[PDB]
């Protein structure tokens, strides 16, 4: 699947969270940003790839990122 | 000009590299 | 004379004027005189012909093709055929250049500047028309004043 | 003249075009009273 | 048995029997658990 | 970082150098050799490898081998003038 | 838990419905309550009705079941929608509202999985993590 | 499943892009899963063994075919005369007609008329008759043999090689300079001097003879004495009929200098001598690094020593030498740039320097081999910038480059590259404006107007090196110079005469037109360079994705996310770059076709007339020469020909096929491909039948690479059945 | 660094690197990247502010 990670530079806006067509990323508890809140990927095995997570992403370069790795039936998005 | 026997020691040599090829093969896939 | 021969004396020359004069003669039989196309095609051969012998006496070199071949190589017996009108582009295109960096950097300490880049302020980009008739000194001082190259440590740069 | 009609005329796309008229007639009219000039006289 | 026949003798082959047989085991090769 | 270590030849040294000059290991076995004995040998080189070239600038069908070979002279009075100084920096 | 006697959102039939994978490997379920009797569009194409009261629906693709959520949560106001795969063995996992309430909020129970500490310019060099195995974070 | 055995990713993958996949990584060791640097090393190592076994089997088999089907006997008679014949045709597609339109060579059944050169090669390294090719042609099947078995043994247990011995380069440097280069030459000389010369005299030399036959009646005593003039006196007459006695010398090795005059080729002693200096030149080069005596260099001596105190190159070479060892792509781009320099010098001074007796006249196989060694250059220097951005992506170790050349590249990547573009836009705007002015006063009637710049600067090379056409009186122009009194005695008669004879394609006289075309080669050049180093400076990040490296060198995209980023890859400025390398190519090629075209038909005056225009390059270059190859076959009937205008529309339609996975991207055809299966899965009586890979639209990456290469595919057929019908049909 | 100061950026990663924006906060909470620096130049993504650290932003004079 698919490797979606995120760092420190996250600032809990949550866009991330919300433009991802699959449920992959969900907001969890932190201390490192303002709004004490950072994104996480824990579903990553139903990533599409997609990245309109990184398209909704605010910060200078993105606080998530995509990198596409092996093909799956849910990551090619195959209803067939 | 060239002569049948020619050609059958030709092909004897080919087929001696096709063996020594496919020993080849195998190694490198292994 | 380099390689070549003077074109005010090669027979390709006059080969390549009689027929170009010929052309237009023949077109010109199957019109009535006094007419417009009459008078159209006989100014057209007074210019060929004004043409031919300007070439012919400007000096250039005319190989076996009969036309006209450029010397541009620096020799000073044929300056005008790439090197003054080279230091005359450069001249126009400096002046260009100049004061469009001027515009740009008076639209940069602007209150919109992408206002004044889309909308212009049509006096102060004459203004530095105007200016720019002395780029080469303006240009030469600004260098130097040091307002012209950008330090290294101020101009973004992607990583490496 | 209305101050918002000479911004119109100031607007980029109609002094590009103006000036670019303006610029192809000078050549024109160069090359109408001294055509054919293939090299600076000298 | 002269060379002049090997063309006609081999030319099939190279041509429809090695490519058949290849794309054959090939395609059992890619397709195999 | 997991590439194999690089093998180099015997004896392989520190050449890199920062200082004005080099440290006298890029001369090899002329290292030891005087700034002196680098001047008078490369003003001899030159001198006897520009003559044995003009003795041979006109090349004809039968040159001198010693000619030929002492010709070989100009460029190395390059290396060994510029060994001169590297070993005049060096202290020497 | 799902239940699979939900009444379904009385659609006509479409050519843009699961296929056979969806009987071989996955096929995704999504049930919602309705308060009133609308008219909404199938993520596999045309229109439908759905019920006053749950409404079940089976698709081919969870950024399906996610879009008409989605759909419902936006066009309408139904949020209580929620998101099932079911296996050919028949085993039916809870999926979208995974812990209850959506991911766009945080809640107190999620464990950060994928969370880096440091930024992006910090990875390491392919030629650092080479012959080894080292990640590039 | 397992057939992408070294990718478990692709082995999981339910579609048809693991098949594709596994094709296209296939050869991607160092992307293998669980690769370690011995076994990349030693794999490498057999794939080279059989890379080798591989193009001697190719050899062996023109060879054979040749000797079996060929008609190299009744050629070496009438060498100007006999078109040499390739292989049979064996086609149960062909007609009547076709078979007898084929049957020609003197031969009696269809044949292919090599366009190779082989022939003339073979007659000149001195094969008379088919048995000699037939043993040539034995020899390199036991050869291929040979390597087979080698590269099969060094893979065993005890055999395989280690790693202190792949990277051991002094060893390497030395044996290659040394014995592959130098001794391999010396013995071409030796070749030359005991069979070559021989042969081309009439005296028939080989292992049955050469034991017993003197090369040079003295011997070996001027040798061994120093007398090594006496083995230039006595060179063949300006009479001498190749291959026979009559005008033949007994000098073996000289520097005559030009060319033969029946042969209009380089002297074979001449060959030899060149090949002799060489040889022994090489062998002293390949004493200079150290091994496992006390004498020699140490290269990473010499880099890390090679600083310039002034510091305008920083840390000069310091860590270049681990750089280097431990990075093969770095060495595979060095390699690819070297080699394809050299094949452009091949293909460059072989046309203009005829070694092969008669090649000069045998028009179409001259093109052939011009095209295709610009071609292969192209492709390996394109090969050499993508590698090196690979070693950029993956091998570039920063902080062991810390502040050397390779660093100080990469610190001014932006100025490299913005100087690069400036000069593309530079020679590109004002080579079309010339170009595009020349166009109109031509068709407004006034071609007097015509901006034609005298190539000058070429002019006085060609002066220099002698040519009394352009009066410059330089240096060997002037019979008075150093230059030619330098050399008045050793080659500059024979150089001389050669050069200022029209009868050749030595230093051909140029113009504006030339002029011109020059310009434009340098602007394609420089617009390939400017892509292809771009996409290698920013292979590793730039503004748009600052950890390009992170993905990697042929990742697909980064999404729509900053204003859309396609194309944001190394993989895909080599793709690029590939079409510009196409297109430079095809402009090169295209000079020297209708140069030499022009020349051969002797109306030089057309090319020199027409070349200053794009419209006298569309209508009296390709409308003007395609008629024979597009009447190859038509209503009435048709020829030899048929197969190249055949090939000629094939290449016109993989090309334009090609053009589709160009332009038309993924998600169209996948949404497409989705109501194809939901068809077949709904279809009675084939549903039965059930696909095992589900079936998907190709990658972005792989329809980028399918497009390109059915791009390339059209381009090189087409231009290839141009080419060599247009020659064919007008000589 | 203060509030509504030049600082120059120091990341290699940013849009604005070697260049100049405004501090418009400095908190002081104790988060991984208090400053905010807002630039007159817009990114590709469209935004011109982010969150620096410190040690990722100098003064200009
Ligand atoms: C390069 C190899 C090759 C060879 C050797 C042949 C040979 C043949 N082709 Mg051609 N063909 C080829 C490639 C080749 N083709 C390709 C690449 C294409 C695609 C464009 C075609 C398309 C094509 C067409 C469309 C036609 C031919 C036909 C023919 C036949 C010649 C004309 C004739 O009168 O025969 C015909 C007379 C006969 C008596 C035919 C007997 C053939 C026997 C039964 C063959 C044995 C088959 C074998 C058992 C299969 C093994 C399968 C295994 C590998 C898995 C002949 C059998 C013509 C034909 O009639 O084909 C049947 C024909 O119409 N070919
Ligand atoms: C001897 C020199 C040499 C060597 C040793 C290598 C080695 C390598 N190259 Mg390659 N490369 C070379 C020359 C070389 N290259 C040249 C000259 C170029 C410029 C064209 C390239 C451009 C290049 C790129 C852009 C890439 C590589 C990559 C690679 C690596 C993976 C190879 C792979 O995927 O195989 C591919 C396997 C194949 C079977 C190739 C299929 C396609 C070929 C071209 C066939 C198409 C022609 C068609 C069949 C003809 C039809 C005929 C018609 C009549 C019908 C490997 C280390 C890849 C890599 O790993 O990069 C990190 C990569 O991305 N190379
Ligand atoms: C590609 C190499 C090359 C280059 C870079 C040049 C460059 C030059 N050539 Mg040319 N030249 C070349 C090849 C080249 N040449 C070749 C191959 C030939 C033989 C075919 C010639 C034959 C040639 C001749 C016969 C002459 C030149 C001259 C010149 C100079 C003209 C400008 C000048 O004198 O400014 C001088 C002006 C200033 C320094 C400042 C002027 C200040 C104000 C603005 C006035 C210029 C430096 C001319 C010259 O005098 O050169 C020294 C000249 O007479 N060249
Ligand atoms: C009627 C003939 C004609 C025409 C239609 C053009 C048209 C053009 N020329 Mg010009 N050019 C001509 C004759 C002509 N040239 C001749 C005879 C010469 C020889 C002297 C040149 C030398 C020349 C140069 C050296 C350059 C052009 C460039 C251009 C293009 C852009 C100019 C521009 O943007 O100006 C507007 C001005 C600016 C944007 C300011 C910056 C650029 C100018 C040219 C700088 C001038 C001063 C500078 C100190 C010169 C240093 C030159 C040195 C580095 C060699 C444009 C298509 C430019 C180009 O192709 O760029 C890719 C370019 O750099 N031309
Ligand atoms: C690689 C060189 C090469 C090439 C391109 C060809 C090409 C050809 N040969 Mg072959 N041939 C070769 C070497 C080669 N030959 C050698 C060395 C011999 C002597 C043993 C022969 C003996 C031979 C005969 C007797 C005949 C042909 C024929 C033919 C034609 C049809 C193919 C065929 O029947 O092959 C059959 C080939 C064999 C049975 C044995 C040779 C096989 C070679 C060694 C395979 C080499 C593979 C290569 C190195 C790597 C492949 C790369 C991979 C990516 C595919 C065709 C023009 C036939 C024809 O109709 O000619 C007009 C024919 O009658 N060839
Ligand atoms: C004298 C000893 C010797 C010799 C003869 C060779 C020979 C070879 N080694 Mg090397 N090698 C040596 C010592 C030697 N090695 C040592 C001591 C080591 C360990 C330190 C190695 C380690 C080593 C490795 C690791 C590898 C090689 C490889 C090779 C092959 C290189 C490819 C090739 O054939 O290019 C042929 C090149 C030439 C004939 C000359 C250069 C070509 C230029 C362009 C000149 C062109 C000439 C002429 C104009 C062409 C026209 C001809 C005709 C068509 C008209 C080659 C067979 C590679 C290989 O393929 O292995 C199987 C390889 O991977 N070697
Ligand atoms: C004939 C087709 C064509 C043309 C004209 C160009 C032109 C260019 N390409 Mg190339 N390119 C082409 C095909 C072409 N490309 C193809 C098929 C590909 C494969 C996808 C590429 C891929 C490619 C890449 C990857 C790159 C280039 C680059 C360039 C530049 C090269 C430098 C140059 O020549 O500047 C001179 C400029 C020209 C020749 C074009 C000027 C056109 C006219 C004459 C100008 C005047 C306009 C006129 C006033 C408009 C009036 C109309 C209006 C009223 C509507 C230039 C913009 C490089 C670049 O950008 O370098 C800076 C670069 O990186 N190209
Ligand atoms: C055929 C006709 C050609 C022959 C006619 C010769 C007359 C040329 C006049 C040039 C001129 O007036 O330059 C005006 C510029 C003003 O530049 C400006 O100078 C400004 C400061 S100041 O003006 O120098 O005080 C500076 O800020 C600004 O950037 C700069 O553009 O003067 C100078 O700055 C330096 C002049 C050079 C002095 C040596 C010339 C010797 C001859
Ligand atoms: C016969 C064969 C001769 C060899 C020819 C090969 C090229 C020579 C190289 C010249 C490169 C020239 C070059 O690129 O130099 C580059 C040179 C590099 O210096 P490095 O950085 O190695 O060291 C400089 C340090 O020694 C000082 O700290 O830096 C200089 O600019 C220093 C001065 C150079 C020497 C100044 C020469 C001045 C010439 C005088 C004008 C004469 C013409 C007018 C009459
Ligand atoms: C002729 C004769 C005389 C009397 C007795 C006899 C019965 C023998 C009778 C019959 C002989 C016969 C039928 C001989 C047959 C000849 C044959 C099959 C010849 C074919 C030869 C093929 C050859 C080389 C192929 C070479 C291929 C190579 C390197 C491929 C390279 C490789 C590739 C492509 C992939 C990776 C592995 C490797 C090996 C590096
Ligand atoms: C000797 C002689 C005879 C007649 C008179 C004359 C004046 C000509 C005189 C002098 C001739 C001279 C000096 C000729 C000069 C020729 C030269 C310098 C040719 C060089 C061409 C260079 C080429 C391709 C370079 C290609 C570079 C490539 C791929 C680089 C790729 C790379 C990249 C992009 C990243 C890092 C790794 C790597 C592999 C380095």
């Amino acid at each position: 699947s698919h490797a979606v990670k995120v760092y420190d530079t996250c600032i809990g806006c949550t866009q991330c969270v919300r433009a991802c067509p699959c449920d992959v990323l969900e907001m969890v508890s932190w201390d490192g940003c303002k709004a004490g809140q950072i994104a996480s990927a824990p579903r990553t095995e139903d990533c599409i790839g997609c990245k309109r997570c990184e398209t909704a992403c605010p910060t200078d370069f993105l606080s998530v990122r995509v990198y596409l790795g092996g093909e799956t039936t849910r990551s090619m998005g195959l209803a067939y | 000009m060239i002569s049948d026997t020619q050609i059958f020691v030709a092909l004897i040599l080919a087929l001696v590299s096709l063996v020594l090829a496919i020993r080849l093969g195998t190694a490198l896939y292994q | 004379v380099a390689g070549l021969t003077p074109c005010k004396d090669s027979k390709d020359f006059q080969r390549r004027l009689d027929g170009s004069v010929k052309k237009l003669k023949t077109r010109l039989a199957k019109y009535e005189k006094g007419t417009p196309p009459a008078l159209a095609l006989e100014k057209q051969i007074e210019r060929t012909q004004a043409r031919f012998e300007r070439y012919g006496k400007a000096g250039l070199l005319c190989g076996t093709d009969g036309l006209p071949h450029l010397i541009t190589d620096g020799r000073w017996s044929h300056s005008g055929e790439f090197v003054i009108p080279g230091l005359f582009f450069l001249y126009i295109a400096g002046w260009i250049g100049w004061v469009g960096r001027s515009y740009v950097l008076f639209a940069r300490e602007s209150d919109k500047p992408t206002e004044k880049e889309i909308i212009l302020d049509v006096p102060a980009a004459l203004s530095f028309v105007s200016t720019g008739f002395i780029w080469p000194v303006s240009a030469f001082k600004e260098f130097t004043s040091g307002n012209l190259i950008a330090d290294e440590s101020e101009i973004t740069v992607s990583p490496r | 003249m209305d101050s918002n009609f000479l911004k119109y005329l100031s607007t980029a796309p109609v002094l590009l075009t103006v000036w670019l008229s303006f610029t192809a007639g000078l050549v024109i009219e160069a090359n109408r009273f001294f055509p054919d000039m293939l090299y600076f006289p000298m | 048995m002269t060379a002049a026949y090997l063309p006609s003798i081999l030319v099939p082959l190279i041509g429809l029997i090695f490519p058949g047989f290849v794309m054959g085991f090939a395609f059992i090769y890619i397709e195999q658990e | 970082a997991g590439y194999s270590p690089v093998p180099s030849p015997d004896n392989t040294k520190e050449t890199y150098w920062e200082t004005k000059a080099p440290s006298s290991q890029v001369l090899g076995i002329g290292k030891d050799v005087s700034s002196g004995n680098y001047i008078v040998a490369s003003v001899v080189a030159a001198v006897v490898g520009a003559a044995c070239t003009g003795q041979c600038i006109p090349l004809t069908v039968s040159p001198n081998p010693v000619f030929i070979l002492g010709s070989f002279l100009l460029p190395y009075s390059w290396a060994l003038h510029v060994a001169a100084w590297i070993q005049r920096n060096n202290g020497k | 838990t799902l239940n699979l006697q939900i009444p379904s959102p009385t659609f006509e039939g479409s050519t843009g419905g699961w296929l056979r994978a969806a009987e071989v490997e996955e096929k995704y379920a999504i049930t919602w309550t309705s308060g009133k009797e609308q008219v909404f569009e199938m993520p596999t194409g045309g229109a439908a009705i759905m019920r006053k009261g749950e409404n079940l629906l089976y698709l081919a693709r969870k950024e399906q079941c996610l879009a008409l959520g989605t759909q419902l949560k936006t066009g309408f106001k139904i949020t209580d929608y929620k998101i099932y795969r079911i296996f050919p063995s028949g085993e039916v996992q809870y999926l979208h509202p995974k812990d209850g309430v959506f991911p766009e909020k945080v809640n107190a129970g999620r464990i950060g999985v994928g969370n880096v500490s440091h930024s992006i310019g910090k990875n390491l060099n392919p030629s650092q993590i080479k012959f080894t195995n080292k990640s590039f974070n | 499943t397992k057939f992408p055995k070294f990718s478990q990713a692709l082995a999981q993958d339910p579609a048809t892009r693991r098949i594709w996949y596994g094709l296209a990584t296939a050869h991607d060791f160092e992307s293998h899963d669980g690769m370690t640097e011995e076994n990349l090393y030693q794999k490498i190592f057999a794939s080279h063994f059989g890379h080798l076994a591989i193009i001697f089997l190719w050899t062996s088999g023109n060879l054979f075919h040749v000797a079996w089907q060929g008609n190299f006997e009744q050629w070496v008679l009438n060498p100007l005369k006999v078109k040499p014949v390739a292989h049979a045709i064996w086609d149960p597609h062909f007609g009547q007609p076709a078979v007898k339109a084929f049957t020609k060579g003197g031969v009696f059944y269809p044949v292919n008329i090599a366009t190779s050169g082989v022939y003339h090669w073979w007659y000149t390294i001195g094969m008379r008759t088919n048995n000699d090719l037939y043993a040539g042609s034995l020899f390199l099947l036991f050869l291929s043999g040979v390597f087979l078995f080698a590269g099969w043994l060094h893979l065993q247990p005890k055999f395989r090689p280690g790693l202190s011995w792949f990277k051991n380069n002094e060893s390497r440097l030395n044996h290659h300079l040394s014995g592959l280069f130098g001794f391999s030459s010396l013995a071409w000389a030796g070749h030359l001097i005991h069979i070559a010369i021989p042969e081309a005299r009439g005296q028939h030399v080989g292992w049955d003879n050469f034991t017993k036959t003197l090369p040079h009646p003295a011997g070996l005593t001027p040798f061994f004495t120093g007398n090594w003039s006496l083995y230039a006196d006595n060179p063949d007459t300006a009479n001498h009929i190749f291959g026979t006695s009559e005008g033949s010398g007994s000098a073996i090795l000289t520097f005559l200098g030009g060319f033969h005059p029946q042969t209009q080729a380089l002297w074979l002693t001449d060959i030899a001598h060149h090949h002799l200096a060489i040889g022994v030149v090489f062998i002293f080069a390949g004493h200079m690094y150290r091994t496992n005596w006390g004498i020699g260099h140490s290269l990473k001596e010499i880099l890390d020593a090679h600083r310039p105190p002034g510091g305008r190159l920083g840390a000069g070479h310091k860590g270049l030498f681990e750089t280097i060892t431990n990075s093969l792509h770095f060495q595979l781009g060095l390699a690819l740039a070297s080699i394809g320099v050299i094949t452009s010098l091949v293909a460059q001074h072989m046309y203009a320097l005829p070694a092969y007796a008669f090649i000069a006249k045998d028009y179409t196989t001259q093109a052939a081999l011009y095209t295709h060694h610009q071609y292969i250059a192209g492709f390996l220097m394109v090969g050499a910038f993508a590698h090196g951005a690979i070693f950029f992506v993956r091998d570039y170790d920063p902080e062991q480059n810390k502040n050397n050349v390779l660093a100080r590249m990469l610190e001014h990547k932006e100025a490299i590259i913005s100087h690069l573009s400036w000069v593309s836009l530079f020679l590109g705007f004002h080579t079309l404006g010339l170009y595009i002015h020349n166009d109109v006063v031509v068709a407004f009637g006034t071609p007097e107007k015509q901006i034609l710049v005298e190539p000058v600067f070429a002019q006085w090379i060609q002066a220099s090196s002698g040519k009394a056409l352009y009066g410059f009186d330089v240096l060997l122009s002037s019979s008075n110079s150093v230059a030619t009194n330098a050399s008045n005695n050793i080659w500059l008669p024979g150089w001389l005469d050669a050069i200022n004879s029209g009868k050749n394609s030595l230093f051909l006289p140029i113009g504006p037109g030339d002029f011109l075309v020059h310009h434009a080669i340098a602007l394609g050049l420089h617009t390939t360079a400017l892509i292809l180093v771009k996409g290698a400076l920013d292979a590793r990040g730039s503004k748009l994705m600052p950890d390009k490296k992170d993905f990697g060198y042929s990742f697909p995209c980064d999404g729509p996310g900053r204003g859309g980023t396609c194309d944001i890859s190394a993989w895909d400025a080599f793709y690029l770059s590939m079409f510009w390398m196409l297109n430079t190519i095809g402009w090169v090629t295209f000079y020297w076709h209708w140069k030499h075209v022009t020349i051969w038909q002797g109306n030089a005056g057309q090319f020199n007339e027409s070349s200053t225009y794009i419209m006298g390059w569309l209508r009296d270059y390709l409308w003007l020469n395609s008629s024979p190859l597009i009447n190859g076959y038509n209503p009435f009937g048709m020829n030899s020909l048929a197969v190249w205008a055949w090939m000629f529309l094939f290449g016109h339609l993989i090309w334009a096929t090609g053009f589709m996975f160009l332009i038309s991207w993924r998600g169209y055809w996948q949404e497409l491909i989705e109501t194809l299966a939901w068809a077949h899965e709904r279809t009675p009586l084939a549903n039965l039948v059930r696909w095992k890979d589900k079936p998907v639209a190709l990658s972005i990456v792989q329809a980028r690479l399918v497009g390109l290469i059915h791009f390339t595919v059209g381009y090189v057929f087409t231009y290839a059945a141009f080419v060599i019908a247009s020659t064919t049909g007008k000589f | 660094v203060k509030r509504g100061s030049q600082v120059r950026i120091l990341r290699k990663e940013s849009y604005w690197y070697q260049d100049v924006g405004t501090v418009a906060t400095i908190d002081t909470s104790g988060i991984r990247y208090p400053v905010v620096v807002r630039f007159e130049k817009v990114s590709y993504s469209g935004v011109n502010t982010n969150n620096f650290s410190l040690d990722e932003v100098v003064e200009v004079v």
